[PDB]
């Protein structure tokens, strides 16, 4: 009732405690020590294990110092003797920095858990509609700072204000983004037929007239001549081998005007095609594609890689069965009708690449694709 | 029917939560409206903008040091390699759409970061304010400074190009593979390597959009907390005591102009970012360690560090089979600097012995000492930055460079001595003019006296008049004193009407019989405080 | 003296905004009107004034907006019609931007001092030591927490924890940095002589016993030979020519293995150096390190271009002086002596490169720097 | 390649697919078609700094 | 934050070379080279990244 101008110099720490505790409205119940008989060796042993757990967590950051200084750490070639040592280098790393840290964590638990003394403190709960007298002295201050402002009456001010505003957020937020926004339609990718949008082009666009791409397949070499020709006889009934629109101009990587050319080639995300040998015996059980008729050279199907659905990679090709799997989301397409899905998600085919053999018997693209390859948008089948 | 919606908002807030009572506190914390104390908020809002820049930025910066040839749009740039980090700076400043602006805006924010943060250093200083509360905040406002410099380095640093590589070369090199210990292995874990190290840029990056950033707004927060906990100090005035602070509640006015005044800072700084090119990097070729140009200098925030390089004279030490070059030093000189820096308020009450709670700052001229070693401080500094300058300024103004850099090396010591003793006269004349406008009064016109040729200047009193024409004086009471007869009650009654035409007489009495009773109701106001206050 | 539990209800707005004042010790004192005179129209005057400061704050967001939609911005090459409208693209982002900006802060500022009411608000300051009562129940909480918590008995678990708290933290501080510590004489670079720490070499090291390093001119063509042989009769009197440790093997740039050896000697930092041709008639002028009197082929000293301070180039020379300035900290080396600093925070004097001629007569170098020749380190001179 | 694949499914995949402004997005986010040279900076920038802030 | 100090975000094209042996000369993003040399050129790093994911 009074604030203890001067009892508070013989109040003890428990009764200051307890006076706190009543300013914040909060009310200690059953405060009492965990171990009120004195001597018993029970507290002892308690005592002993949560400094066992402490000076367990210590030696593991002793041994997590010693490790990461000293151990036979760095990547080792597979069958170099010290591999083994590598291989839990950093499973000891976290094991000693783990078993240190959570060691010391479940002593400091257990010292909790032992030795602080045990509360049941209840707290007086002030929560919502704070009293009328500050609500209203809010209120009163708030509108006493709008009204006095003399707003809501110079209706120039405030309606210029709002126009200023708007307009000059508006420009802001035009020149934040503006950086952003790209034409996705912007004539850019060079084509025979003028230049056109990335969507619309792939590796396999003729950049010229009577231009021949070359389905090269890619070996994997270290950079030299990754995309080498490739002949029909190569590929053998029910095989599938992915090729890229390889050109004369882009020719190995070994200088460096190559080595770019090549990379953009694999790096094209519509460039990979799968050409597909479809087995004799199964020609006759071929369905084709209205325009496509004539794509297949022979027993050869070239069919994009990239899946209709979301633009994965369709690599997994089922012989047998002749199903182009998309493992991204499980879309299986048959090869053998044209490469219309099946399964999954998928709804529209994949594109199919016309192919032939040009002069050497080389195989090469037969023109482009009739329709966009990548994954469906908002501007297509028109 | 907004004032019913926000009634409704209010009580739906006041009932999830119960801020009333905060609300209203922080509604009416009272801020002084001394304009010196806007100089601080300046940096604030020129870091707001720096990260509303940054992070624009950050949406088409690529660190690295991968060498690409250009192939862009910049024609006197193409086929010449260079890092990615030089490329994508290049389309920022071409290939995006106010990208240029963007950055030139995100320079001169920096700048404008730097030099505000160093005008209020200035104002703290110099004022007291750091003296007893707020000396903490002093230091987390020195570590603030701190990190801000070397956050502008490393963001000029950070588009790898010729001024800023050879920055680079110089300092986070040079500077630290100097250190005598563990220099190399500085060197090294820095640049995981030599120099040129493959890992630079990106490390500088992560310290400049997030590490230095973040460590900055924690600091920035801890002292805006500490400003807003340790009430404001205030100079000293009328109604002003060591346990009060005059001026504006937060909601109405201080508010309202802190926002203003945020809104105008911007606009100077896209002014700038606009009209004056900051950093032309397209200019400034890609890095090359062998080539480099005759300006080579860093932001002004850190020329004063390349000053003292320049203007030390070139003093090396060579132990058993070990060399301490000349650059080591700079450090230990910097590391001085800060030093002194962060631990001055500990110095100033270890000097004076004055460790009493100073809530109401003291005038400059009020503390001579402490006015003059600022003084010297800042001379220091300008002749380190302008030492920096030496070449340039030996290029236009015609100066031999060794007289720049020999002027520079006597002007470090000489210098400083010279603005000590000029500043120190100088606060004790202010202080004189002060004490004698007070004995006397106000000057005016002169006066022939009638019966004899005596001329008198016709002062006038500021307080109570003795029995005969004498004033009694005035004792000083730590604030400024009226020094023209301008800034008093006299000749202040223009036309209200317009620039060009009247208003009716009535109109204009009205105006002006109601701004004069205004003024005497507020120096009233302020008179009775102070009665109360004292007595 | 009390909170007004019912009186709140017939306060007026002054009262209640009086009252919250009392409540935080914020006193309000002259709070006035701007414009006590109503229907004055000097009022009238000032709020059109505001309004036509945020009305210019609108247009020029709006122009912000426009000319960031509609201008010929983009880079436009020298000399090309429309270059000036380029020129001035930034500039009027800027300048529309915070012109529009400013003006709606002039506004507000201007509604701040000539409409919201003036005040002179003083608030109470209670800076320093709470009241006692605050501070004896924040001493006794702490202290309760403390000592209840039954340490400072528990000798064991008080040494434990620290013990264990200091080795993880000391493990933990040493994982986090281990990383980037790395040992700057590890033997990297290969040597004649061996591998040897990086500080130790350059580009000028000969990898191979009598490996014969061209000292290449940095011809700036795009990519393809930027570096190529180089000759005496090439550099006349008072010449200067930036030369690099260009190898046979390092051929010409066309190759993807080359393009990457040469833009390693390129960004070598200690591999520039600069071939100085003395004039003849200043030969009786120069003087000769120890150990370095044969350096010079002739009239033809080569020295490093690394400021031996700092490690800048040190690019600028001045014939008819000789005199090699480094840009970053202007420091003058004298060239007819040996490269010595006579100006300037540099304190020891350039590494001179012996040169000679081989076959063919081009330039090469005649050996290493007998000293290391970047910027000194803690391990030098020894 | 995982996370390659798992970017070219989400991100451009179902970008582009937005009826009236997927394409408009997916350029923007990538600069460009999905192999973008700006698209991993940008992440990093989201990733370590404006995200986690 | 420390794994800030040791990757750098980018798709510029590059040669391993590094330790990793069944990734050498074969072509990747700056990123993903940045991400092996964590794994297995900086102490810790693998652990470090490991923890963090
Ligand atoms: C970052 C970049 C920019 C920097 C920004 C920083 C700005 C700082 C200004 C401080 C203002 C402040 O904290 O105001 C809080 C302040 C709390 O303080 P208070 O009200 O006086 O309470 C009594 C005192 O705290 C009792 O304290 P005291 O005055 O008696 O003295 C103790 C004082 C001692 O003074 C200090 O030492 C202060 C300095 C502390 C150092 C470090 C602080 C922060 C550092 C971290 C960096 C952050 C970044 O300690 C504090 O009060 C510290 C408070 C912690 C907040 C720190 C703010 C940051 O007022 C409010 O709470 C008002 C706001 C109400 C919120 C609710 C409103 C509506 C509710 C709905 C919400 C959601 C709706 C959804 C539907
Ligand atoms: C290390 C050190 C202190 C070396 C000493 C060299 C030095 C600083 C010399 C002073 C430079 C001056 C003032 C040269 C004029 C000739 C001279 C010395 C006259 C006697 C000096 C004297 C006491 C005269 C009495 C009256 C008086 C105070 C005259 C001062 C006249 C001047 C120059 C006043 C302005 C001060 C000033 C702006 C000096 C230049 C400072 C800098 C760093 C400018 C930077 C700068 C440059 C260098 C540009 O080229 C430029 C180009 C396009 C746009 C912007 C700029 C720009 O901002
Ligand atoms: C091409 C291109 C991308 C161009 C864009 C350029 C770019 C990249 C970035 C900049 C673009 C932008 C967004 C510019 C505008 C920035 C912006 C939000 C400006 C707002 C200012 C404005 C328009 C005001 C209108 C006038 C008006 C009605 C003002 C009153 C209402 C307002 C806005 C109040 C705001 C108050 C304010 C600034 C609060 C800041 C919050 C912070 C961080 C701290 C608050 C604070 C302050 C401000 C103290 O001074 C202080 C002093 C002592 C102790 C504590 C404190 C304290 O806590
Ligand atoms: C309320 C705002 C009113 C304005 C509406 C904004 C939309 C109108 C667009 C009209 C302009 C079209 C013709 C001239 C222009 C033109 O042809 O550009 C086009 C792209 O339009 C641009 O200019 C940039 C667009 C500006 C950003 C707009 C963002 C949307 C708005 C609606 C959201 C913020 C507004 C506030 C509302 C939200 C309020 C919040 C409460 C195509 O790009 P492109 O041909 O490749 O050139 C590229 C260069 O633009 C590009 O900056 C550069 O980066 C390169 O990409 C370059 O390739
Ligand atoms: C109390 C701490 C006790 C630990 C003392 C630390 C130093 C002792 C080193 C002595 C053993 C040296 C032989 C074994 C070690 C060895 O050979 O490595 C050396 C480098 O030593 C290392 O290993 C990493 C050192 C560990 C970090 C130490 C941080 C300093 C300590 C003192 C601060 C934290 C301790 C708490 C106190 C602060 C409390 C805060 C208040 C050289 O590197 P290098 O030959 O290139 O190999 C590189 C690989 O190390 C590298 O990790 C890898 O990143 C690669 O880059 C690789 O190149
Ligand atoms: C990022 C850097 C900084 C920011 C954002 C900043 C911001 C601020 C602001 C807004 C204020 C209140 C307004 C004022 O009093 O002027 C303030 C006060 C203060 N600053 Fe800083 N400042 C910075 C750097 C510094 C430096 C370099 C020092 C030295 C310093 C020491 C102080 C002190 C002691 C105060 C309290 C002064 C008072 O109570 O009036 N700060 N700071
Ligand atoms: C905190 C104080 C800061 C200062 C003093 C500062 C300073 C600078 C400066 C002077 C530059 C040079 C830019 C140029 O010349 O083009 C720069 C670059 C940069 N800054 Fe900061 N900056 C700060 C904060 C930030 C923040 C918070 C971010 C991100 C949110 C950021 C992101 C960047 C980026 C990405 C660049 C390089 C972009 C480019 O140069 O094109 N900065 N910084
Ligand atoms: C806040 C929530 C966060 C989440 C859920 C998260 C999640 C992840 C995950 C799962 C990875 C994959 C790492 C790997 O597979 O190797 C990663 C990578 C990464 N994170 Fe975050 N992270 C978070 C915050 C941060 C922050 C704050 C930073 C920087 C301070 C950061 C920096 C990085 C970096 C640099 C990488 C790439 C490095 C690498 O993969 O080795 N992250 N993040
Ligand atoms: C960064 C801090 C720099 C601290 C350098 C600590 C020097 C450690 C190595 C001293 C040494 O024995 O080496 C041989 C030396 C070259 O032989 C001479 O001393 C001849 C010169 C005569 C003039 C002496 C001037 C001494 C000045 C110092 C007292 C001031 C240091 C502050
Ligand atoms: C060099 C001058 C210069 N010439 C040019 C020419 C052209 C251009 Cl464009 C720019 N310049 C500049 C330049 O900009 N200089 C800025 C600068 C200076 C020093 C440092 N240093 C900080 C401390 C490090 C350090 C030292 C000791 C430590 O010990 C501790 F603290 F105990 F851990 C820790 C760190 C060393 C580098 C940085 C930037
Ligand atoms: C696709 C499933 C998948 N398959 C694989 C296969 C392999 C691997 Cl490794 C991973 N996966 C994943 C995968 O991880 N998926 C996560 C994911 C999915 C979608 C998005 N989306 C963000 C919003 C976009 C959006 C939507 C609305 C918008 O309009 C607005 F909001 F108004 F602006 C704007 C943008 C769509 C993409 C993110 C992460
Ligand atoms: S990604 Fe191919 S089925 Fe969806
Ligand atoms: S960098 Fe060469 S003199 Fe300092």
């Amino acid at each position: 009732g009074q604030p203890t101008d001067a009892e508070l110099a013989e109040m003890s720490r428990e009764e200051l405690v307890k006076l706190g505790g009543k300013i914040d409205g909060v009310e200690t119940i059953f405060k009492e020590p965990r171990w009120p008989v004195p001597g018993t060796k029970a507290e002892k042993r308690t005592e002993r294990l949560v400094a066992y757990w402490l000076m367990l967590g210590g030696l593991s950051g002793l041994a997590l110092l010693l490790v990461f200084l000293f151990w036979p750490w760095e990547y080792q070639p597979f069958g170099s003797e010290g591999e083994f040592l590598y291989s839990l280098a950093t499973p000891l790393y976290g094991l000693t920095f783990g078993l240190s840290i959570l060691s010391i964590g479940i002593g400091a638990v257990l010292f909790q858990k032992k030795f602080i003394p045990e509360e049941i403190s209840v707290q007086d709960r002030h929560d919502g509609r704070s009293p009328e007298v500050h609500r209203k002295t809010v209120a009163a201050n708030l509108t006493d700072a709008l009204e006095g402002s003399t707003l809501k009456r110079r209706k120039v001010i405030g309606l210029s204000l709002g126009i200023g505003l708007g307009a000059f957020g508006a420009g802001t937020l035009v020149a934040f983004i503006g950086g952003l926004i790209k034409n996705p339609w912007k004539p850019v990718v060079p084509t025979a037929e003028g230049k056109k949008a990335v969507l619309w082009t792939s590796g396999w666009t003729p950049r010229f007239k009577g231009e021949t791409i070359y389905l090269a397949r890619a070996t994997g070499r270290p950079g030299e001549s990754p995309f080498v020709k490739m002949r029909p006889e190569d590929i053998d009934a029910g095989g599938m081998e992915t090729v890229f629109p390889w050109r004369e101009s882009d020719g190995d990587g070994t200088t460096v005007e190559s080595e770019h050319k090549l990379t953009e080639i694999a790096m094209g995300v519509r460039n990979p095609v799968m050409l597909i040998r479809i087995k004799p015996a199964d020609m006759h059980r071929v369905i084709k594609r209205k325009g496509q008729e004539s794509f297949n050279f022979g027993e050869l199907f070239a069919y994009t890689k990239v899946c209709s659905h979301l633009g994965c990679p369709s690599s997994l090709y089922e012989q047998q069965t002749y199903r182009i799997l998309c493992p991204c989301h499980q879309s299986q397409f048959d090869a053998l009708e044209f490469a219309k899905p099946i399964f999954g998600p998928a709804a529209r085919a994949l594109a199919q690449l016309p192919i032939t053999i040009d002069e050497d018997g080389y195989l090469v693209a037969n023109g482009d694709f009739v329709e966009p390859v990548g994954p469906a948008f908002w501007e297509r089948k028109s | 029917d907004f004032a019913k919606l926000a009634a409704a908002q209010g009580d739906a807030i006041d009932s999830r939560y119960h801020p009333s009572a905060a609300v209203r506190r922080q509604l009416n914390k009272v801020f002084p409206t001394h304009w010196s104390f806007l100089l601080g908020e300046i940096a604030l809002y020129s870091f707001i903008i720096l990260l509303l820049t940054g992070v624009w930025l950050t949406l088409f910066f690529d660190p690295s040091m991968a060498h690409v040839t250009y192939d862009g749009v910049y024609q006197p740039l193409r086929g010449v390699q260079m890092s990615r980090a030089y490329e994508t700076a290049l389309d920022i400043s071409f290939e995006v759409r106010g990208g240029l602006f963007v950055r030139q805006v995100h320079h001169w924010a920096a700048l404008m970061f730097a030099a505000s943060i160093m005008v209020h250093l200035a104002r703290i200083f110099f004022t007291g304010a750091f003296r007893r509360p707020r000396e903490a905040n002093w230091v987390i406002g020195s570590l603030l400074l701190i990190l801000a410099m070397f956050e502008g380095f490393f963001g000029y640093s950070l588009p790898d190009d010729l001024l800023s590589g050879t920055g680079i070369r110089a300092a986070l090199s040079g500077i630290t593979m100097g250190i005598p210990v563990i220099g190399t292995w500085m060197h090294w874990a820095l640049f995981g390597g030599d120099f040129p190290g493959e890992i630079l840029i990106p490390r500088l990056y992560a310290l400049h959009i997030l590490l230095i950033p973040g460590i900055i707004l924690a600091l920035i927060g801890a002292h805006l907390a500490l400003v807003w906990f340790q009430k404001h100090t205030q100079f000293p005035g009328p109604g002003r005591t060591e346990t009060n602070v005059v001026g504006v509640r937060v909601m109405p006015v201080f508010a309202v102009k802190s926002g203003a005044f945020f809104a105008m800072i911007t606009g100077v700084l896209g002014l700038m970012g606009g009209l004056l090119t900051i950093n032309p990097i397209w200019n400034l070729g890609p890095y090359k360690p062998s080539q480099v140009s005759a300006g080579s200098q860093p932001d002004f925030y850190m020329m004063w560090t390349d000053g003292l390089i320049r203007l030390w004279p070139a003093w090396e030490f060579y132990p058993f089979g070990h060399t301490i070059p000349q650059g080591v030093w700079v450090a230990v000189g910097m590391g001085l600097v800060f030093a002194l820096l962060i631990a001055y308020p500990f110095i100033e009450k270890k000097v004076t012995g004055d460790d009493a709670h100073h809530n109401l700052l003291q005038r400059p001229r009020d503390v001579p000492v402490r006015t003059a070693i600022g003084s010297m401080a800042i001379a220091l500094y300008l002749l380190l930055t302008f030492a920096c300058m030496n070449d340039i300024i030996a290029l236009k103004f015609h100066i031999s460079l060794n007289a720049t850099t020999w002027i520079g090396r006597i002007g470090m010591v000489v210098l400083p001595a010279i603005v000590y003793f000029v500043a120190y006269r100088w606060a004790i004349s202010l202080q004189r003019s002060d004490r004698e406008v007070l004995e006397h009064g106000v000057e005016t016109g002169i006066i022939k006296r009638l019966p004899h040729g005596a001329y008198v200047e016709l002062h006038q009193p500021l307080g109570p008049v003795d029995e005969h024409g004498h004033p009694i004086p005035l004792e000083y009471a730590g604030a400024p004193l009226p020094k023209r007869m301008n800034k008093l009650g006299s000749g202040g009654a223009p036309g209200t009407g317009s620039f060009l035409f009247p208003d009716p007489a009535v109109e204009h009495e009205a105006l002006t019989e109601a701004a004069h009773a205004s003024e005497h109701k507020s120096l009233t106001a302020l008179k009775e405080h102070q009665d109360r206050i004292h007595g």
